[PDB]
């Protein structure tokens, strides 16, 4: 976390840095779209945070 | 008269986490769409005035 990365996530591949959110997902959410049709939230498959 | 942003210093402490999701300029910015600052300012136009 707080590094720069080429994150894959279930298959959802890309690059960033990753940061530990405060979204309240809901508990069936994996996934938060940004307005431009973008991921910019997942939660860790392993961990679920 | 009410604004989206004048290039007013986005320093990501605030585009990035909670406000990526709502501010128009942030998404813009994180898209590779820069807003440039003018190069007289509100102050400087002012004065002639
Ligand atoms: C991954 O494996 C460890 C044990 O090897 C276990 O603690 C953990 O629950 C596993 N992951 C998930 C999502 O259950």
């Amino acid at each position: 976390k707080n590094k720069c990365v080429n994150f894959n996530f279930n298959g959802l591949t890309g690059t960033g840095v990753l940061t530990e959110s405060n979204k309240k997902f809901l508990p069936f959410q994996q996934f938060g779209r940004d307005i431009a049709d973008t991921t910019d939230a997942v939660r860790d498959p392993q961990t679920l945070e | 008269v009410t604004l989206a942003d004048a290039g007013f210093i986005k320093q990501y402490g605030d585009c990035l986490g909670d406000i990526a999701a709502r501010d128009l300029i942030c998404a813009q910015k994180f898209n590779g769409l820069t807003v440039l600052p003018p190069l007289l300012t509100d102050e400087m136009i002012a004065q002639y005035t």
